[PDB]
């Protein structure tokens, strides 16, 4: 992992030793390569996975995660550049700085083989999060929503360490090729089903699981645009990835622990669709629709069967992109009108033909439209969860129904009817901004072409 | 002071708790800690004002009692094994009144009421040795007698003193008041592992002592002791504002930070030993701490709080303080993680 | 080496550098007293150095290359608009008050520095133990609220307790109509907008509070306009003094090394000049304080440590 | 302590009722002691009279709660026929929970206590039977 | 349980308990009587002892 | 990389990995019996040294 | 433009305390130089 450990790394000498106005230019188009050599990690076979080294392994599950996490740093400095062009240059370079940290912790924890490492930079990821989050927010609240962030998260990962340096001295190991071969079951005590649950409560968090998800609504209309799409893309992820590998050494228990976080997440997943309907600030919007969407990666991750894992992997993906993209789309509009409000501007179709396009393609992957990998996850899960249960047909078909509301509505209201009159600050698109649009879209529609290489180990 | 004579009480406190720590009889480690006590004084006296008289007092009082309950374990034990060795006890009473001395030097909770107000009332150079130096001599003690300390006591107190330390600090504006307060939590997890592994409380003292020198010394750099003087620092040094952040993050043993480490390391010891609820409890308490660093941050670094007309007169002048060790401090203070196995010199 | 306790400890002590020349000595009047021309004139028959009064820019005299900043650098201070719109909703009246309180404090500092580490005396006009009489002035007129004396008042006790005054006070009293008249005859357009009960309440701050004061700690000679202008009178007068009062009698090679230690950091000595009393006339925001800072660091040579600055010609900067 | 904790724990579960709540009040009343004695300590009292009635108060309330918590824990296994189930402290736990709550008269308080003494008690007997360590003893 | 685990409650909580810790009156004849009460605890109650 | 390559790095991982996982249980077996039964060269507390003792005739004989 | 503290904002730590009580309403911030 070393060719992409040492060229992230190199990211930040070029940034501090760029020209003053060439930050931008230099960066983007370096963290471009970077993602463009990260493709070599598609030399995965069909019984091994490929290990490098003592410390670092890419199989299925990580690899498109990889991929995701090393194409939105160049995503996330075209996003940025604008809303902080009157920040002194000193500022802007540590801005910078924070996002190739942050990518620097997130290719290192996905490829981590022993499971304490993977806590370490699973944990190191939320220094940078949250020094963006708060020092380069916009609003007051900036501040409380960087304290639930920090404090969700280390309320479920302490217990987490306690667990992991307790299985190791059990086992003797935490590397996870050794775990698939010494794994033993675990048995039915008090002293396991604690043991569990410090296993799976900080990815839980993280997903996040219903009830537990309020941080997330608040962390993202706090954020600035790049905050929000590294923590819908990818940090998000970092809750379902753990949880696809720990998982492995929790069964049996797994059988019935399960049932509580499946009821949660089944029935969450409706309400927060409902939610959606009635929310007003946009980028809350948006945040409600990823728990509704992370609530089947859940279900999926703990029912455990090969089409589920292949459905959650398809999704975490499938969402990164999606969601990263809705969060583009309402900043465009939020550069323009300053305000967060859904109902503010309306009929923008009229106004930003282009840009309605982009709301349009956005939004029918954001409601699973076949043949989108939006919709092959979803299925994926909806089909292994009939055989878990065929009741659970009628909460999958609920939601479906109440996600395509959601969807259009918010395409309905921004982009038709008829234009604010007072609103007369409407410019037309930036070719950044359509680039940045496409960037997400295209990708994301190619991957049609060629599901295999998103549906991870399972496939 | 004359600067002579300064430099000669710096040495009699550095010497007294030498000889507590080269010492093979009890009687020398009674007096390396009445030398060290008796230096220490005219330091916390060197301003001249009431507080600072009050703080000396306070002091006195509270290390003599102490140094008092020494001598008397040390007798009870003379009168029980007829020798002055410096190593286990060989009387159950002994070692709880040694115990109870050494808690009170150390400032360990429910002893811990003198802390927080001989470091507020003493300047931020008396403190730092305060809340560094003078811990060398206690711990060092604790680290030969562990094996007949009582368990239910020692983990009793080191309970206690990370759930005051972190109650006492969420209240506090005061920069040395919340450095006291940190100070009682982190005795606290260095004599929970004591009884399991002394090398465990050598690598938290020792990480501990340089995170703590590293604050005390970016606070005399600004001449700063309360937290809106404090918020000051982005309008003159920017640099130390980031210093500040990466220290105090570290302090609140948030990986991939040295202070991180010790914390790490203990956990592992305790469960080993088949402790678990109690490594869980001090990590979740431990969050009272990073709650009140971080708010020092918002005020310090991550917001730039308002600030007054007369501070461009600072603009024009350089930073002259000598800050002794400040840059290699930082660096050890922040970034140590990847060499932890390191600690294993200390074994 | 750099004044320090090692170059105390290897001899450098302040007693075997003062003489019975090494005074410090400090000129006040009211407004047009010619307290400037005096002083000039007792600092060249005495062999003293002379401190013109301490203005908006005295800091700026003292670091760079000496010139005047901008005045966004000063913080808008005024003392032209003070006299046209005294009473402005800027708080431009205190926010002067208070920068010339700092410059006072700073330059004091330069002098008694001056006076330790030469043993050559020095002359000033006015001081941070005089300052006040305008201060009470503004008050008294409605200048200035009485939260801004509060300030004042807070600033001043926890830095003027750390210096010792003047070994002697020359006072120069001209009645207020005479200033009055001299102000007019000067031909300063905004000055001659100053009122009479302005400057009255000037003259009762010196002789109500200053000069009693003084009295009990410094040796005070007072004069009028005419003796003022006999300056070998003025000066035989100070050459025949006795020095039997304040507190320069209890000063030793320890307490002056610690005086030294001080007044050469000027960061510890305005320390407390910016303490964090959120008054509106001295508070400013934090974007407006982010951009000013920026902005000065522009300016030639301020970027870095003077010394390190390649624009305006450093040399060797990879090995200093 | 000890020996109060080892009665308790000696006998059985369900079974001598008002033998565990003459246990249970006899801890909790002495830990009212405890707190009270650093109360009046630390936040001298305005009277000798007034610090009698902050003394009473506060162990009346911590005899109360141990009371509650065992005669409640202890007829819950009782009528369940179930001495080995952590849920039975569970309802022990929130009992004396709630007499927080009518002593500070403060239903907020007696709702959040209840969640915790019911949890904390619940865990106690999960850690009797699994034999779980507060204050392991050093093996390794 | 919604009252109990709020972040409004879990925030008060450690609030109040912060006061308690605190809100002390500086006397040494205070402080030195904890010390008296704790010591004998510490033999009475919990035999620390033996 | 070829399959053989990665195939037998992974062995050479895994003996490596099986090694330290075999050892680490061993040192907790090793710590336990050592700290209980003393016998060992950790958890050695040390005595008094018996070369302090004086062996001489001393003033009186009986000692 | 992005918020900051206001005096309002700021005066919040400006206190003896954080979390004023009856017991506490008559504390006073300590003297800025510690000299009483
Ligand atoms: C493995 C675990 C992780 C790593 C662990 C590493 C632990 C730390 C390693 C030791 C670090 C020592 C500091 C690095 C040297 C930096 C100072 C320097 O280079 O300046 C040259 C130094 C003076 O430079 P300066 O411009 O006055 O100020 C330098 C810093 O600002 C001066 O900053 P200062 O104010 O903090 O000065 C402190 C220094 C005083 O500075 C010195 O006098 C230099 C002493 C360097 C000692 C080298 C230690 C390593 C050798 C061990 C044997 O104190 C000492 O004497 C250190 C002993 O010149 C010398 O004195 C050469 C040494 C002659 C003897
Ligand atoms: C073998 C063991 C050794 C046995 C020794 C045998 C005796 C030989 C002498 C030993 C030295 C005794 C020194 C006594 C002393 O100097 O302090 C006087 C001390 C302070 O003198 P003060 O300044 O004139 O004020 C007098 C009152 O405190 C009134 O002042 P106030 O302003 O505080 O008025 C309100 C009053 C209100 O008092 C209350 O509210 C009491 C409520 C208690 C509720 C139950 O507050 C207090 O009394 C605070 C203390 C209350 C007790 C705290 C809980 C324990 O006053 C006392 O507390 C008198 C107690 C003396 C009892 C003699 C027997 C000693 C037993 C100690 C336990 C030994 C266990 C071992
Ligand atoms: C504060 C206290 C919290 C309660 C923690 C109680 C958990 C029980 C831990 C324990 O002591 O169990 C002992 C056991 C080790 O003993 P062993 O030798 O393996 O087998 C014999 C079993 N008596 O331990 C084990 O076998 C497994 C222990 C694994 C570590 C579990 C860590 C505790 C997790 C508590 C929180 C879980 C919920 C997460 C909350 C997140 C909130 C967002
Ligand atoms: C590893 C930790 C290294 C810690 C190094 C700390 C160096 C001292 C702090 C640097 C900042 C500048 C400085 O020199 O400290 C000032 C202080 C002297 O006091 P000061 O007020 O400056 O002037 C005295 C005249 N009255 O200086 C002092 O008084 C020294 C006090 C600190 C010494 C104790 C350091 C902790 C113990 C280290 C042992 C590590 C094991
Ligand atoms: C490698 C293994 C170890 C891994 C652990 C992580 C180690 C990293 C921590 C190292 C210790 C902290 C030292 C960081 C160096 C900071 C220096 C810097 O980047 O510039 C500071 C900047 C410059 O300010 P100044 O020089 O005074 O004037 C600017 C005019 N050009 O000052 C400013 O302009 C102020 C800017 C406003 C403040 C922004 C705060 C957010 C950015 C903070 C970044 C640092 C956070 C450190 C936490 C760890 C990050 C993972
Ligand atoms: C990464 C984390 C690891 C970094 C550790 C770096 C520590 C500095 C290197 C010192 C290495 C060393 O040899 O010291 C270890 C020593 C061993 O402890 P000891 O009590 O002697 O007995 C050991 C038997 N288990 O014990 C120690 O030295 C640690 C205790 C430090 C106490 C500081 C005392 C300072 C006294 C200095 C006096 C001279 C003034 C300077
Ligand atoms: C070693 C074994 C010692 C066991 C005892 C440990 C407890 C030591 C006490 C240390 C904490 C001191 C701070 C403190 O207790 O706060 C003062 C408090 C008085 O506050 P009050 O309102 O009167 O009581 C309410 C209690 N619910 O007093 C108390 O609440 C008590
Ligand atoms: C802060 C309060 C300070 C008060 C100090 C008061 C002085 C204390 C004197 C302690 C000296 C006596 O201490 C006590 O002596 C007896 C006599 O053998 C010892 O012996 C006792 O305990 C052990 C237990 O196995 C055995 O020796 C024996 O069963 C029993 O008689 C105690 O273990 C010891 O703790
Ligand atoms: C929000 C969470 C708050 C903190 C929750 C902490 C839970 C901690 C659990 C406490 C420890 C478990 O509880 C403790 O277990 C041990 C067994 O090892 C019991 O030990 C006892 O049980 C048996 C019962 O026959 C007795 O004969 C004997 O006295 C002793 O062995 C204790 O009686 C019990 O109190
Ligand atoms: C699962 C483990 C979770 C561990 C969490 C980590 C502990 C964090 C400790 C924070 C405790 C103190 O947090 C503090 O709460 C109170 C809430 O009353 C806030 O106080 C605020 O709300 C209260 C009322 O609600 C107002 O009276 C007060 O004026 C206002 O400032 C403080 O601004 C905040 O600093
Ligand atoms: N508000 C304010 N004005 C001051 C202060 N010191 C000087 N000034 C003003 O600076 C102006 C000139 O200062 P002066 O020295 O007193 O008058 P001058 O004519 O130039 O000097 P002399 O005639 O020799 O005495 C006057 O209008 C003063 O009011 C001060 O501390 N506060
Ligand atoms: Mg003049």
């Amino acid at each position: 992992m070393l060719k992409y450990i040492i060229p992230t790394i190199m990211l930040m000498p070029l940034t501090w030793l760029s020209k003053n106005n060439m930050i931008w230019v230099n960066s983007t188009a370096h963290s471009l390569l970077i993602s463009f050599t990260s493709l070599l990690l598609m030399n995965q076979f069909g019984d091994n996975s490929l290990n490098f080294s003592l410390l670092f392994f890419s199989d299925s599950l990580s690899t498109p995660l990889l991929i995701l996490t090393m194409w939105l740093l160049p995503l996330m400095l075209m996003a940025s550049q604008h809303h902080l062009s009157k920040e002194n240059l000193t500022r802007k370079k540590l801005f910078i700085t924070m996002l190739i940290s942050l990518q620097l912790f997130l290719i290192m924890t996905f490829t981590a083989m022993e499971l304490i490492l993977f806590y370490i930079l699973f944990e190191a990821t939320l220094v940078p999060t949250l020094i963006i989050i708060t020092r380069w927010g916009n609003q007051t609240e900036r501040l409380n929503a960087g304290l639930y962030f920090l404090f969700y998260t280390l309320a479920g990962s302490l217990p987490l360490l306690v667990a992991l340096i307790y299985i190791q001295n059990t086992v003797g190991s935490l590397n996870f090729l050794m775990l698939q071969y010494w794994v033993q079951p675990v048995h039915n005590s008090w002293s396991n089903v604690f043991m569990w649950l410090a296993c799976m409560m900080a990815f839980m968090v993280k997903m996040p699981l219903y009830g537990l998800h309020l941080w997330l609504p608040k962390a993202h209309v706090e954020a600035p645009i790049a905050g929000s799409m590294v923590l819908a893309a990818v940090l998000l992820k970092l809750g379902g990835y753990g949880m696809l590998r720990i998982t492995l050494i929790l069964n049996p228990m797994t059988d019935f622990m399960a049932y509580p976080f499946i009821m949660l997440s089944l029935w969450g997943m409706i309400m927060t669709s409902s939610i959606c309907l009635r929310q007003t600030d946009l980028k809350s919007l948006i945040a409600y629709s990823s728990v509704s969407h992370m609530a089947l990666v859940i279900v999926a991750i703990l029912i455990q069967t090969p089409w589920s894992y292949m459905g959650a992997t398809a999704l975490m993906i499938a969402h990164g992109l999606t969601s990263s993209m809705l969060f583009c789309l309402a900043n465009s509009n939020y550069e323009r009108i300053h305000s967060r409000t859904m109902i503010l501007a309306r009929g923008l179709q009229t106004l930003l033909p282009l840009m309605a396009t982009w709301w349009l393609l956005a939004s029918l992957t954001n409601l699973a439209l076949p043949p989108t990998i939006n919709l092959i996850g979803e299925l994926f899960v909806v089909m292994s969860t009939f055989s878990w249960s065929n009741i659970t047909i009628i909460l999958m078909g609920v939601n479906m129904v109440i996600t395509a509301l959601y969807s259009l509505y918010m395409l309905i209201m921004t982009q038709r009817g008829k234009y604010t009159y007072h609103i007369n600050n409407i410019s037309p698109s930036f070719t950044r901004e359509n680039a940045l649009m496409s960037l997400h879209i295209l990708p994301l529609l190619l991957l049609t072409l060629n599901p295999k290489i998103i549906l991870g180990p399972l496939y | 002071m004359n600067p002579i004579i300064f430099i000669i009480i710096l040495l009699t406190i550095m010497l007294g708790t030498i000889i507590v720590m080269i010492s093979s009889h009890w009687l020398l480690v009674w007096i390396g800690f009445e030398m060290n006590m008796l230096a220490i004084i005219p330091i916390m006296m060197k301003n001249h004002n009431p507080r600072a008289t009050e703080a000396s007092t306070k002091y006195f009082l509270t290390q003599s009692t102490a140094s008092m309950l020494l001598m008397m374990a040390v007798i009870i034990n003379l009168m029980f094994s007829g020798q002055w060795t410096v190593m286990k006890l060989f009387n159950p009473m002994a070692s709880m009144l040694m115990t109870m001395a050494l808690a009170m030097k150390l400032g360990m909770a429910p002893f811990h009421f003198w802390v927080p107000e001989v470091t507020q009332g003493i300047p931020l150079s008396s403190g730092l040795i305060l809340l560094t130096w003078q811990k060398l001599a206690p711990m060092s003690v604790l680290y030969q007698i562990f094996p007949s300390i009582n368990l239910n006591l020692i983990l009793t107190l080191s309970v206690l003193s990370i759930l005051i330390g972190g109650w006492g600090g969420l209240n506090q504006t005061q920069l040395r008041k919340i450095m006291a307060y940190s100070s009682i939590a982190h005795m606290g997890w260095m004599t929970a592992v004591l009884p399991y592994n002394p090398t465990m409380t050598l690598l938290n003292l020792i990480i501990y002592i340089i995170m703590t020198s590293t604050m005390f010394t970016m606070f005399m750099a600004n001449s700063t002791t309360t937290t809106l003087s404090l918020s000051h620092t982005w309008n003159k040094t920017p640099i130390m504002t980031v210093l500040i952040l990466a220290t105090l993050l570290s302090m609140g043993g948030l990986p991939p930070l040295s202070g991180f480490m010790p914390k790490w390391m203990i956990i592992q010891e305790m469960t080993k030993n088949n402790s678990i609820i109690l490594p869980t409890f001090m990590a979740i308490t431990a969050l009272l701490n990073l709650y009140f660093y971080m708010r020092l941050t918002y005020s310090t670094t991550l917001t730039m709080f308002p600030s007054t007309n007369n501070m461009k007169m600072k603009w024009q002048f350089p930073l002259m303080k000598k800050m002794t060790f400040l840059p290699t401090m930082v660096v050890l203070s922040t970034m140590m993680l990847p060499l932890t196995p390191m600690l294993s010199v200390l074994e | 080496l750099q004044y320090g306790p090692l170059a105390y400890i290897l001899g450098e002590k302040a007693t075997k550098k003062m003489t019975e020349k090494s005074k410090l000595i400090t000129v006040d009047g009211n407004i047009c007293s010619g307290k400037s021309k005096l002083a000039k004139e007792i600092a060249e028959k005495l062999g003293l150095k002379h401190f013109p009064e301490a203005g908006i820019h005295y800091v700026d005299s003292t670091t760079g290359d000496g010139k005047p900043l901008p005045v966004q650098f000063s913080g808008n201070c005024s003392l032209e608009k003070f006299y046209d719109d005294p009473k402005s909703n800027d708080g431009n009246s205190y926010r002067l008050q208070a920068w010339l309180y700092a410059s006072r404090l700073l330059q004091y500092a330069d002098a008694l520095e001056h006076l330790l580490s030469t043993g050559q005396g020095v002359v000033l006009e006015r001081s941070i133990y005089s300052d006040f009489v305008f201060l009470e002035a503004m008050y008294r007129q409605g200048f200035i609220r009485k939260q801004c004396v509060d300030h004042y008042n807070q600033v001043k006790k926890v830095t003027i307790c750390e210096y010792l005054p003047p070994h002697v006070v020359v006072y120069v009293d001209v009645p207020v109509p005479e200033v009055q008249s001299r102000i007019q005859k000067k031909g300063n357009p905004h000055e001659m907008k100053i009122t009479s009960a302005y400057l009255q309440d000037i003259e009762n701050a010196y002789k109500g509070t200053f000069l009693p004061e003084m009295s009990e700690k410094c040796e005070v000679l007072q004069y009028s306009a005419w003796e003022a202008q006999d300056a070998e009178k003025v000066v035989e007068d100070i050459e025949y003094l006795k020095y039997d009062k304040g507190p320069w009698l209890d000063q030793n090679d320890r307490k002056l090394h610690k005086l030294r230690m001080l007044v050469q950091d000027k960061l510890e000595v305005l320390n407390y000049t910016s303490i964090p009393v959120f008054l509106p006339e001295v508070t400013v925001g934090a974007h407006q304080s982010d951009q000013v800072f920026q902005e000065f660091t522009e300016l030639p040579g301020r970027k870095y440590r003077a010394g390190y600055n390649e624009d305006v010609g450093d040399k060797w900067i990879w090995l200093k | 302590a000890k020996t109060v904790l080892r009665q308790y724990w000696d006998i059985p579960e369900g079974t001598e009722c008002h033998r565990k709540t003459y246990a249970t009040t006899s801890i909790g009343g002495a830990a009212g002691l405890v707190v009270s004695a650093y109360s009046v300590a630390l936040k001298t009292p305005t009277s000798f009279l007034e610090g009698v009635a902050r003394t009473g108060r506060y162990t009346f309330t911590a005899a109360a709660i141990g009371a509650i918590f065992g005669l409640t824990s202890c007829i819950s296994a009782q009528v369940r026929e179930k001495p080995d189930d952590p849920l039975n402290y569970l309802i022990g736990g929130c009992a004396g929970g709630l007499i927080l709550g009518a002593r500070t008269r403060s239903y907020g308080i007696g709702a959040a206590a209840c969640a915790y003494m019911g949890l904390t008690a619940a865990l106690v007997k999960m850690g009797q039977l699994e034999g779980w360590q507060v204050f392991a003893e050093p093996k390794v | 349980w919604l009252e109990a685990i709020l972040p409004k409650t879990i925030s008060l909580a450690q609030m109040k308990a912060s006061t308690l810790v605190t809100n002390q009156k500086g006397l040494i004849k205070l402080y030195f009587l904890s010390f008296l009460i704790t010591i004998l605890i510490s033999m009475i109650l919990f035999n620390f002892h033996e | 990389d070829g399959p053989e390559k990665n195939y037998e790095r992974t062995m050479a991982i895994l003996q490596i990995e099986a090694e330290k996982a075999e050892l680490r249980l061993k040192e907790l077996e090793v710590r336990r019996l050592m700290r209980a039964r003393g016998d060992g060269p950790w958890f050695h507390y040390p005595t008094i040294d018996k070369e302090l003792i004086d062996h001489s005739p001393k003033a009186t004989p009986d000692n | 433009r992005q918020w900051q503290p206001d005096v309002e904002w700021a005066e919040q730590y400006g206190g003896a305390v954080m979390y004023p009580t009856k017991e506490t309403a008559h504390w006073k911030p300590p003297p800025w130089n510690d000299v009483d």
